[PDB]
């Protein structure tokens, strides 16, 4: 598990900023790359578990997610 | 080389007039032929082995920074540049420090910095690609004929007796034909270029222990990583940290050895054996065709053994539905045939369990000759009888279990072996079979679209997508879309159980 | 990320199999035993986002997943 | 001390009715405070000292394992333990191997291999608390008085003249009364015990570089720990690797170094330097509360300068919409007060800017004298007019910005001083008002409240979060509803992007 | 080796041309098998004994405690670990007791210490598991011949008469074929590795008491076990008490023998013979299968004599339906057939009671030879004439119950062997037939799901759950779950009561 | 734990056959006879529980069977 923002109230750089963005990017957008095939049955179980465009693109969304980071 | 002590262990049928059998040989897993009028033959093969591996990249984990430089701009010169941007191995990182009177600059505002360090990380873990035609399986070959308990193992014993041999399946010679002394001749016609697909794998070593890897995750490692046999490092930054800006000096340290961190990124990979530029395989699987018809049974004109037997020791279950006993031949008559039987009871005297040692004898002429003996009784009660009259040695037996037990550990092994192999498996145990063609048409095109559909998957995911599926399917009101997301969900959730975790 | 099974087939023990259960169960239950506020929160979410019992639940066990790993 | 070139600086204003201002002392960060008819003073805290520390725990990223030995047992028995696994520091793992006769067994099963190994730790990461009876802050005060270029940072020089001071901020000493010659003398009441949340954090100190880190984050590691004076160690199995069941010998291999592993799981924590069993972090804040009611103005009996000025260099802006600049007066009048204003037009001559160095003067009674000014111009064309008459200097200066961009920047300040410091920013330059303690309360029964749900959440799912719930509260039925998931997803939002991630 | 005096006994008549009858053997129970023509014969299994017991796991119910030693820590420090963390001998436990300055503390709190003691036991529990291949059941089989009342039971007198047997039944020797003098040969051949179920128990030796327990019983006693190799203790928390969470010293102290508390524990377990590494025990059964095909009479060539018989005493019920009397031949005639029948009056003569002494006879040519015989009179009234004219002696003997009531006995009886046996029960006087088979597979299937659906419940729950399930019928709207219901539910309290409990 | 009755088929008397009816009850029957106003309680609940004749003896049986043996 990685330490990640400290509450110190800090002005200046933690020991790892420049990766702050990509610190939990890379996984899954490697995973997504590697394995693209996964796209169409997350979209596809998404448009079947909601009735609503809302819940819908939010199942999708989730689904995409919790793939990668498989917990 | 022996079928003796294997946890993995599979029985196969051979028709009336069957010529030959296709065969899946998995590491560490023996199978064993039986047929009839034919000695039973046991073939697996022992570990695959690749020789001249080629270096393909080469990540390093332990980085040294030294020769720290920075130059400083004021907040109007615009962007600094430091004169090591010329200079490879050199990692320069472009920052922004407050600058002012104090600083000794001549405005105020955000200055520009750009820190340089000598990159030259010395432990890396290089990853080496396997050739196609320098591979070659080793295959072992056994039958089952007259052998004791201390010489049923001893590879030389056997070799002397003409009754097993190691050899060598490459890809230049992918048949061999293994002249027995007096049981004939068996021919293996592997496919040993498809065996294993070397195109997916790679040949990573980290440390001291050396792993085979997927190849799409071996070139998604966030390292600096070099080409094979070069210097140029590439992603240096990934292992130099930068601290807190500074006008007048900006510390880059290299974080730490990065051997753990790839150990612990390295949970599903499979350990191999790497020396001398050679791999050596003892998992992965060979398709292969056995052919018996030179195969001939011996000792069929030897005469039964006039004398008595004794039990050396207890029968012991090998745990596949196999007894296996050793037999003491009083007699000094010479090579002469065993009359031993599994029979339901004693009076009855019928043969109801087969035979894994088909047509056993003694072959030595001495007073006491100990002859090893493997059994398939029935379920249930049944005696071992040797002899008949008065030199007549019995000795009772219970075979735990079902033939309904046994039809669903079957199946269960089945499925695994479908799992495991995915479309391979079809060739087990098949000769022939228009059946057999069109499953394996089916399956390789159901395993493509499921492999593209959930191919990098954990069995966490596996399982509750599975999961999720079967209770869409059950609540699906049109019966095809509930048909295909019960038979997805269920594909799935065995997988992700399959795993054992 | 991790390599995950193999597709070799093997018959012995991967590199690290002790941990195989574990492996990525192990940043989710120490994240939710370090805050179980959140529980309320995905719970609350799921509740008010799903329309049918299912939905309702499959939202709220995808966000109980997808907030420890953060992608 | 000074902040003349700082990209941290905050302006206070005295109140005509107020004797004290209570404001927060952030980690390179600097609080000016201006007010009528005294001097300008600038506070800022350096750094928090710590000593004693008291070590808790020390987890092991590098281990050793050798004296491998196993013992196995017949299956069907019981299962194996090797001798050594009552020898302290030995760890033993239990498996299961293939058992036969041929491996001088009995009964063909899965038996029980018992292996054990010397675990010995090579590097560990030890970690320390911090005393609240030795926390010890260094908070300088410094006035804006006569100073040069190259004397308004020497920490020397200031103390010569007796306008600045580095004091230590003790729990047992919680105010210092700063003594300055002729200036009066500033007295600060701070609170030291609750200024850094020092129970919330741990001094890890990986390698040769230490860090802080959370007290939840340094327990959940899984690595083998050990106490404070305690070679004993625990959890030793995750720096250990059992290859392959084997019934003669199970090989047993430390994983790499976890050090890189460490490195890269510290991504947020805050580095810190320890040195001699003491802790020094210059991050951090401190709440206290400055008296000026003694603090009198230097220079107000003086004359006014004579003899003419010149304009050492082209004035500097300091980004904060202030303007520094240095004089030379070529006079000889002894301690004489510098007429230098900052008017609209050179035909107006009205001071427009407020002097931020309040009643400047000449220190020295030689001639050549240099004078560090520093003004705050109105926005628009402007000129910094020295002198009047026959020798008058004027400089024009242009001001960029607008009243309403500077309180766009300033409400985005404290909004991020808000989300950084939390309830305490409340107490940022407020001299009281019933407006104050309501906010604080409101903010502190709000933020607990948030900080329980949504405490640990990185700001891609902080950022994902604001975003959901922005959308439900689009879509909700329920005013108040919708309200309150529009106001949780605007801060979510902000949190996530004040991250700058 | 006879019936004669046992409770426990049942007759099998044979029917004509079968030459071998199913046995089960019971332990402590007898066999009579008698024939149309061939003598009667009785055999039974004396013991069940198994040598070469191998160790599996040794719990220890009386531990010692000494070296006392306990580690204090400042509040909020972190749990203390005491430097005899050491694994042998030496077994820690945390707690937690309140600091201050009053114990030399620097906090108030709950200040975690951690006491370590050292850990010894006394006597231990040494549990054994039975090897298949040492158990040897020992059966006897006995002739009713010329036997006196003294010599019937007097083992050595029979074996020297040829008219009895002790031999071993071992699974490498299943088939025994006792010689008998003028009796022929009986043929028994058993089933050693099924009869006792040996895989499902453990030998446990309990201080000088030793018992056969169940092996999942012995498996979840907590208790301190050891492995077989006298090797660590563990799970040593049970036997220990820590009293009360001290700064400076917590005493620990060692609870009182276990023994009494295993011993209660020990209810249902069958208290067995242990010496020399060997079990002997009277209990189980052996299922066996008498051949009779060479069993043939003695003296059927004797002509009967022509002197006077005496009764010496009064013939006694041997609580089974048969009568044994004693009679004193007068005569020096040699050998000779006893003229003796069983009828219902006195006017005809007419055998009507089957003689269980099939053609009894005198052996020795004395003047007084005294034989004993046993009858099976008629139920009601009838004599035991032996002989006829002026020297024939008759004996009035009344035989209480009737054949409704026998048949209700026996079909009780049947009931109590299938509820002991289960399926082995079906295999008791079977000559094979269709019936029996199908009814022992179906009682299989049944007893299966039974056993897994009820297994541990004692006969408190089991009375309990049938009385339920017979009210649940009797209520039940649908007859097919009546009937059923109904059918458990009488199964339940049978076998409730059963245990006479 | 107790051992309870073997399946081997014993024709003699087991190690404790004396109080082999006593053993299940002699706990229930002192913890009864210890306090009896629990026997209201539990008549109680079971009426207020049971809809029919049957349910609550059932009920108040297991009830009044529970509490002496708190396992
Ligand atoms: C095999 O047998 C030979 C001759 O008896 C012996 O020298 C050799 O050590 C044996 N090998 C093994 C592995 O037992
Ligand atoms: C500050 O000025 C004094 C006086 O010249 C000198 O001794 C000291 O070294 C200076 N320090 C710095 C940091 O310039
Ligand atoms: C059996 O008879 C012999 C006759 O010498 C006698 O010694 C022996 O004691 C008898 N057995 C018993 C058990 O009385």
């Amino acid at each position: 598990q990685t330490h990640g923002e400290s509450t110190l109230s800090n002005k200046k750089g933690a020991w790892m900023d420049s990766t702050k963005a990509t610190r939990y990017l890379v996984k899954t957008e490697s995973w997504i790359l590697r394995n693209p095939g996964y796209a169409l049955v997350a979209a596809v179980i998404g448009w079947m578990l909601g009735s609503n465009t809302m819940q819908r693109v939010v199942f999708t969304v989730l689904l995409l997610l919790v793939a990668p980071a498989y917990s | 080389f022996n079928c003796l002590g294997m946890s993995n262990r599979d029985f196969l049928e051979g028709v009336s007039g069957a010529t030959w059998v296709d065969l899946v040989l998995e590491g560490d897993s023996c199978v064993t032929i039986m047929s009839k009028d034919k000695p039973t033959i046991d073939v697996r093969m022992m570990n695959m082995e690749a020789a001249n591996l080629a270096e393909v990249r080469s990540y390093c984990y332990l980085a040294t920074v030294s020769e720290l430089s920075t130059k400083a701009a004021c907040p109007t010169m615009g962007e600094a540049h430091n004169d090591k941007r010329a200079d490879p191995s050199f990692v320069c990182k472009q920052g922004v420090v407050d600058r002012g009177w104090g600083n000794g600059c001549g405005l105020f505002g955000k200055g520009s910095i750009d820190t340089c360090a000598k990159f030259a990380c010395s432990t890396k873990a290089t990853g080496r690609t396997i050739l196609k035609e320098n591979i070659k399986y080793e295959v072992a070959i056994f039958v089952h004929g007259p052998t004791t308990v201390e010489s049923h193992g001893n590879y030389s014993t056997q070799t002397g007796a003409a009754q097993a041999g190691r050899f060598s399946i490459t890809p230049a010679a992918p048949s061999y034909t293994l002249k027995l002394g007096e049981y004939g001749e068996v021919t293996v016609d592997c496919e040993p270029r498809s065996g294993i697909d070397t195109s997916a794998y790679y040949v990573m070593t980290v440390g001291t222990k050396t792993f085979l890897v997927h190849r799409e995750w071996f070139m998604d490692l966030n390292l600096p990583w070099s080409s094979a046999e070069s210097n140029v490092w590439r992603n240096r930054e990934t292992l130099m940290e930068f601290e807190e800006p500074h006008a007048t000096k900006q510390s880059v340290i290299a974080l730490g050895s990065q051997e753990g961190a790839l150990h612990q990124a390295l949970a599903g990979a499979i350990p191999v054996e790497f020396s001398s530029n050679t791999v050596k395989l003892t998992s992965g699987h060979l398709k292969c065709r056995v052919k018996m018809e030179k195969l001939q049974l011996k000792g069929t004109t030897y005469g039964v053994c006039s004398k008595a037997f004794r039990f050396l020791g207890t029968p012991a279950d090998t745990g596949h539905g196999t007894v296996v006993l050793e037999l003491q031949y009083t007699g000094t008559d010479g090579p002469c045939k065993i009359p031993i039987s599994s029979v339901a009871s004693l009076n009855d005297l019928t043969p109801v369990g087969r035979l894994v040692t088909v047509n056993p004898f003694v072959s030595v002429s001495t007073a006491n000759a100990k002859v090893l003996i493997e059994l398939e009784p029935p379920f249930g009660d049944s005696y071992i009888v040797v002899g008949r009259g008065e030199q007549q040695i019995n000795h009772h037996w219970h075979k735990s279990g079902s033939s309904i037990g046994k039809a669903f550990t079957a199946t269960l092994k089945g499925a695994q072996r479908l799992a495991a192999l995915g479309d391979t498996a079809w060739d087990f145990g098949s000769v022939g079979g228009v059946f057999t063609s069109v499953g394996k048409a089916v399956h390789q095109v159901f395993g493509g679209a499921f492999r593209s559909l959930f191919g990098g998957m954990s069995w966490i995911t596996q399982g509750l997508l599975g999961a999720l599926l079967l209770w869409m399917g059950i609540n699906a009101r049109d019966r095809s879309i509930a048909f295909t997301f019960l038979a997805v969900g269920g594909v799935l959730l065995f997988l992700s159980v399959n795993v054992h975790a």
